[PDB]
């Protein structure tokens, strides 16, 4: 269960040395930064209902399978594991932004996820259009500048991509 | 191994080791991780084995190995395996748990487990849980012996955290096809129907 | 290991839901604090040799019974072991103000300690007071923040060996 | 899985590893002996499907104009009509239950995760419930006897769930 | 598990159309007919000792290497095994027989029994021949007239027959 | 109830374990959110007279069918008891602001929230649209730390509610 | 887990008959000279932490990448889990002394133990190293013939011998 | 694509001639033969399912070895990319009866399948016991050259596995 | 082509002075990496036909349209031609690699690819999402520590990722 910090600390420790100027010089610059982090974080935590319910809309708009009978998200229980499964990503996308490592996400929530979801007969592919239209709301739900101080989070962008990406990708 | 009312020092050490040993699999658990306040809780008596059982559960030891590093099946096996010494026998077990996990917590994820009528019954309040799989539990799928023989790898073996394969799930592969593999004939019908298409 | 960060994300995955207010309240407080810290990690870095060979020395000068033939102390490797040892700690303790967490001295120290000290008879008070003399030199290395912030997890690892 | 009289004493028989006593014959006979009604309503219900369907629709706008309105879920062709489907998959399941005699196929089929969809898409209760009770209304005159209360019963049972 | 009523709704359902005229039919037949059922049950429940002890018999006749030293029906606790599998082997059949459909002997008893006695070392070209033991000596049971109205009864027989040559096959 | 020292003490005490550097920390930072929090907790206890009745006029101005005869809204009762209500949820938004934790918050409007709403036909959206007027109505009352803190608690209130 | 006794009656078991006269010999010759069994196994018990301690030293001696960092037994956690295994096994080997069979190692101390260590990455050969040098250290206390009888035990020597050869070779 | 007609038509315009008499009287040979190919192509679109679900489940018995979980064959979409491949396979062997030439098999399914099958470490076999199973059908469902030329397309077919 | 020491000596050449200290530095640096640049080179080469093969089923599995009938890959000749294309992509990504200097994927490979493309009808921005998996699956084997001396070579990855870069910004 790692974050940057604690990755530096777990590299530095396998070479035996202490940590080095660079080190310490970028991760107090992550620090500094943070704040900026903190509040995509909120961003992300305060409207996640709305980002799970246009990715819904959008993915079963796309793909009206997923609801007729015999599809894979048809029955209200299905329907319910097909959200829950969206909000548990996303919560899991956020604990990463948080933390600003891939750790907790690759390890807690996807180590196993692929092949539940093959066992289970459910189509990864629709579940990855999922991560990639919750990716998109979140994009537009970061952009948003209302109570919030300007400036320039392309970081955190990048890492929500990479983020989501990452998810798609171990997902299918 | 049990804890009777007069209960003397002697055993009293050994009952914490059964319990360490079997609530932690056999990993090793240093002592700057034994909750001292909850030995002294149980050693006169104002909580009886399973409140203990209980309270090692919430700690963040039992945490940190089998919650962090592992997914939610995982998670949900190596529960059914140590508080309970049976796999689980279906996803119906699987979805209530981790239902019950997203909507109440793992507080009561692990009172599911732990004030259940089964624990009730087989363990009770003073008995250390045991791998009682193996012998015929009343009530069970010929699946249960086999699942708690493979996550039970042996004696020497353990359900660590800390190794190679980081702690990944050994039996939702088994419990996985009888669930929801009865519609694979027609679902193989409407698969060939889109890939014609 | 175990961070502000990372004990956040535990509490908040455990118990399977989002970030409420407060944890964020508790990172954006570790961020504020995140430059004393490092900066106490810088100063303790530069300073690692001449704090080493001092804590060796202490550790010699208040058991004086421990160089002498027969003893623990005695022979080169010994007390060249003695010196990696308190490089460790103060090595996992500069770990553990850039971590901004008692995280790294856990896992790495503590987490198995009684059983090595005991093991191989070594003594809690050779490394208690080595870290005390330590205590001695970053008072006057540091100033203000940085200075208490090592402080904590120097007497915390002490209160650990004790 | 689904539960039902004949799958509730297996279960209870398994679950206590013996067979099955008399008292799981005895509710096992008197649901095979109810199931002439139940089924008979099942049939019922399965002929006049569709008028039951627009009637439910229609009463569900008629008690709720405001929601036919634009800017609202009501308005949208298409999404009428699969409002339409989706009363239809509620009657379905009532007929589904009522040829289990059990409430397994409405709970598993619908009840298991409602208000987490009817949350997640803002799907207001009240709307299905107008529609159910309409069509209360309607089988209160095609079905009497053990059919009608049967279904009535049933009816009862998902209202209950939504309310 | 699922009897016939339940599997008319699932294949109704995975194909989202209302259940037909025909298959309610063929259900309310499955209805009027189950009085008959009952007393198929309840012939293979209340002679279950007699029907366990009967195939027992035949079974270590048959082979007797089971139960001399060295044979795995041997230690007299394995002796109490093999009766307790038969047992559970029995009352499956019967669970199976009320309700309609081989569901409850497919899923809850016969999924991971052939590799359990492969796992314990267990024969089981003998577990299967001590099902068709215990078809045998409940088939008698089961058409006894006595004490019973008089009827035709010939396809629950095949469909008793059905569940014990399922399991058998299941097994071995 | 809940503040950022109750989470404190909370996990400082389940592993028996003396207040270590987290904790602390964790005390500082709330400790220093203190005064912003009771100044927003002042802002907001001088504007309820106006606020209660901004909200209610929202709420009707908001569901046009909600005040029409026949409905859960009309009647003078009713309002009152909006009123009532909207007051009350003021009252715990200002505990929970000056507590720095939503512990008044959350054990006296969530704990039994979605029963209680089931049980009297309370439509959540109501009070997240009232909940949401407050909202917008503080995004100018309050600025710097206490406007945020204000919202993230409100924030929290909704999400409850939903 | 079964000791001589045991074991040479599952034998006779086996082949269905009592027990001969030349095995009632030898278990009379084994419990004749069981006193000499319990002295060595009292050697192993109340010079075990000494055992431990030397076999370590020694070991950490000879090999030091283990301790150095990125090393297997390189954090505290880890040198514990080292002299946790070695007083296990050294407990498993009196385990066996005392029996008079492997059955107790084979059964627990063994059971799954190469396939921990190939998870762990441990290297296998540095842990039978550790059983040779627990084998050397052990023989010597064996050996003390202070505090006992004088008497020749060269076959007690030969099977404690044996069992930590037996360890060795099943964690290599 | 490949045809007689296409062998002859290229084979006459690449020496820029116009036909004489050997080409066109392989023409009526192609067109005499078109009806008892064109008929066998028609029975074999008659029946296509069977031959495709027992070919499937003749692979499954020829090799059980590959039906267990933790191999390649197993899996739900394997068996739907097994039905996949084997109709592919029963189009094109349908599509040579029809052009009454090997070509469409050599232009889709022939040209470059040995390096693509073992890209996937595909068992060409698989296929050819696929192709055993069809041409123990075909031996009764069609009669005489109708018959005799289905089984020779299908064995040259295997020829290009083999 | 031209490779980097080519690049180094044609910008002398071009301004017409000699080797500055600084460029014996540089040109020293990238001689003493070449130890990593053949141990990364042989792990793509070795791992070649895995890697392609694994990526083109995740390409197959995220866009579905490409395999059936169609497709730009179904007539089953076109997907040699595919295999061919990502193998030989891979192949000037690797020569690249080798060289140090892009200048040979830039010329041999990425000069045609477009116009190609639009001749040939193949959608490019599946072609990009293909040498993305490539890298993808690439860095696997990359960090892959097997069989050979462990170290930090971060500049290699970095280098890999920006010529996978390079080529699916080329394709795209
Ligand atoms: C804590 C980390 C974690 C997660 C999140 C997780 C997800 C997960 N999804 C499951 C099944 C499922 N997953 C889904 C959702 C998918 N199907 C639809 O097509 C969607 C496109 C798509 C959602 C994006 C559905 C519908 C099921 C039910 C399958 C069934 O009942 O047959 C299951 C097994 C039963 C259950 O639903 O509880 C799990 C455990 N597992 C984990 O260890
Ligand atoms: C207690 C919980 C918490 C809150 C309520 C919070 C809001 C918050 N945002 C801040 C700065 C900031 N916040 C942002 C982020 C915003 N700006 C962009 O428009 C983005 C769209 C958007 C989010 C991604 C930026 C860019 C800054 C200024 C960067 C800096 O710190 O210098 C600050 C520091 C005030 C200052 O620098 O004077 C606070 C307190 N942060 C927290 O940890
Ligand atoms: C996680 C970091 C870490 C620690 C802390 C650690 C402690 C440690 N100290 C050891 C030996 C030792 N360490 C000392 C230290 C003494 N030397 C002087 O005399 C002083 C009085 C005193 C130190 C202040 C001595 C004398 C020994 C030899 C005693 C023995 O090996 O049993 C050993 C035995 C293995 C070896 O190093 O060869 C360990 C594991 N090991 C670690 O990997
Ligand atoms: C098998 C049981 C089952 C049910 C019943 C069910 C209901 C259901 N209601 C939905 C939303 C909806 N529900 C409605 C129906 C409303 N429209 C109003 O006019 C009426 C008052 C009311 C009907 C009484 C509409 C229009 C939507 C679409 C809203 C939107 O997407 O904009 C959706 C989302 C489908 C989509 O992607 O568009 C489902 C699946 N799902 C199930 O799996
Ligand atoms: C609920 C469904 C279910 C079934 C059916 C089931 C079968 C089953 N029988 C077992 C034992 C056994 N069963 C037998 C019976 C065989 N010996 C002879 O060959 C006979 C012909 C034959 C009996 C028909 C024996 C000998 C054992 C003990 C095996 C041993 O100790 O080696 C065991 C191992 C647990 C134990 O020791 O009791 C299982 C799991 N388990 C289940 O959960
Ligand atoms: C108390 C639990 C219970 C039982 C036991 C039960 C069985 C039962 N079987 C009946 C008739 C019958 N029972 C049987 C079955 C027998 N006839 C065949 O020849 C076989 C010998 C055998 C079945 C293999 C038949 C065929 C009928 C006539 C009903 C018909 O015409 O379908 C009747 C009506 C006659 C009466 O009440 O005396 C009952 C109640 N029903 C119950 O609620
Ligand atoms: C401890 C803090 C507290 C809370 C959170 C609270 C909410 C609350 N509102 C209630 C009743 C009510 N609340 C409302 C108000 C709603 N209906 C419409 O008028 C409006 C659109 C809307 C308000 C904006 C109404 C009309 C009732 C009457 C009962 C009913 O709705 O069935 C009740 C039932 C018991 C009662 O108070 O009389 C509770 C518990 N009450 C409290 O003492
Ligand atoms: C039947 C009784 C029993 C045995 C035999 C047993 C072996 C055993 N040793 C373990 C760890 C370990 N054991 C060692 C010690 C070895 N590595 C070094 O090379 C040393 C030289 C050498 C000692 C001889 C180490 C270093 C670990 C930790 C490896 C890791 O964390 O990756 C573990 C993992 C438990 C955990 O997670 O902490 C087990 C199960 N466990 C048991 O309950
Ligand atoms: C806790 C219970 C208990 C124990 C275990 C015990 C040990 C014990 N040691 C004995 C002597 C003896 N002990 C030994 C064994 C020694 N020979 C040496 O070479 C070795 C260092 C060592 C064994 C490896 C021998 C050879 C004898 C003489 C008796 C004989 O030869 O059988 C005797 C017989 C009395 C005697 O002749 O002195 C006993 C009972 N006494 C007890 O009350
Ligand atoms: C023009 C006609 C045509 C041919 C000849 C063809 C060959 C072919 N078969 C494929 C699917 C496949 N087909 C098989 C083999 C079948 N499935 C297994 O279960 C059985 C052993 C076996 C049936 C006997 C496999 C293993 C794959 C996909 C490879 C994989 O995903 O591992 C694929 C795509 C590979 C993939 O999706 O990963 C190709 C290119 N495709 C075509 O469109
Ligand atoms: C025949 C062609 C040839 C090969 C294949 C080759 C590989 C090679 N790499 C070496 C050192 C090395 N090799 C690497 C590269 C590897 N280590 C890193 O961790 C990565 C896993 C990976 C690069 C991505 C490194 C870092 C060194 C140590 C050199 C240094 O100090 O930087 C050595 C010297 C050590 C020995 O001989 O055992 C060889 C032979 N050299 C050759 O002449």
């Amino acid at each position: 269960m790692n974050d940057v910090f604690t990755r530096a600390i777990a590299q530095a420790d396998l070479k035996g040395s202490f940590l080095l100027e660079s080190d310490l010089d970028k991760l107090a610059s992550f620090a500094k930064e943070g704040v900026k982090r903190l509040d995509a974080v909120a961003a992300l935590t305060n409207n996640a209902p709305a980002i799970i319910s246009d990715a819904a809309h959008k993915l079963f708009a796309e793909q009206q399978e997923l609801i007729q009978p015999g599809g894979n998200a048809y029955p209200h229980r299905r329907m319910a594991a097909c959200l829950r499964d969206m909000e548990i990503i996303l919560r899991y996308v956020s604990y990463a932004l948080l933390a600003g490592d891939a750790s907790v996400l690759d390890d807690r929530c996807l180590n196993g996820l692929r092949e539940t979801y093959n066992a289970l007969g459910t189509p990864t592919q629709s579940v990855a259009r999922a991560v990639q239209l919750m990716k998109d709301a979140a994009m537009v739900h970061l952009k948003s500048t209302a109570n919030v101080t300007v400036g320039d989070c392309s970081s955190l962008y990048s890492e929500a991509a990479t983020y989501f990406d990452k998810a798609a990708a171990s997902i299918a | 191994v049990t804890l009777r009312a007069p209960f003397t020092e002697e055993q009293f050490q050994g009952a914490l080791y059964a319990i360490y040993k079997q609530v932690f699999g056999n990993t090793y658990v240093m002592e700057s991780e034994r909750p001292t306040t909850a030995e002294s809780q149980l050693k006169d008596g104002r909580i009886t084995v399973r409140g203990f059982i209980r309270l090692l559960a919430k700690t963040e030891a039992y945490k940190s190995r089998f919650l962090y590093t592992t997914s939610q099946n995982r998670f949900i096996e190596l529960n059914h395996k140590l508080l309970l010494g049976r796999a689980p026998y279906d996803q119906a077990e699987i979805i209530r748990h981790l239902d019950l996990w997203n909507s109440q917590g793992y507080d009561a994820e692990i009172d599911s487990y732990i004030e259940s009528e089964e624990y009730q019954e087989f363990f009770g309040e003073e008995v250390v849980p045991f791998f009682r799989g193996f012998k015929y539990q009343v009530g069970q799928n010929p699946l249960g012996f086999n699942g708690l023989v493979r996550l039970y790898d042996g004696y020497a073996g353990s359900d660590t955290e800390r190794n190679q394969s980081g702690q990944v799930a050994r039996l939702t592969d088994r419990l996985s096809r009888p669930v929801r593999e009865q519609s694979s004939v027609d679902r193989i019908e409407r698969l060939l129907r889109s890939y014609t298409s | 290991s175990r961070t502000v960060i990372t004990e956040v994300i535990a509490t908040a995955d455990s118990q399977g839901r989002f970030l409420n207010s407060t944890e964020l309240q508790a990172a954006f407080g570790r961020f504020e604090r995140a430059v004393p810290a490092i900066e106490a990690a810088r100063a303790l870095t530069k300073n690692q040799d001449a704090l080493v060979k001092g804590a060796v020395q202490a550790v010699f000068k208040k058991f004086p019974y421990v160089t002498q033939p027969g003893e623990k102390g005695y022979g080169d490797s010994n007390q060249a072991k003695c010196a990696r040892d308190i490089g460790y700690y103060l090595r996992f303790i500069t770990y553990s103000l850039v971590a901004s967490g008692t995280g790294p001295l856990d896992d790495y120290v503590i987490a198995g300690l009684r059983e090595v000290n005991r093991a191989f008879n070594l003594n809690p008070l050779w490394y208690i007071e080595a870290l005390n003399y330590i205590k001695g030199e970053t008072g006057k290395l540091l100033s203000g923040q940085s200075k208490t912030e090592a402080l904590l997890y120097i007497d915390h690892a002490i209160n650990a060996l004790s």
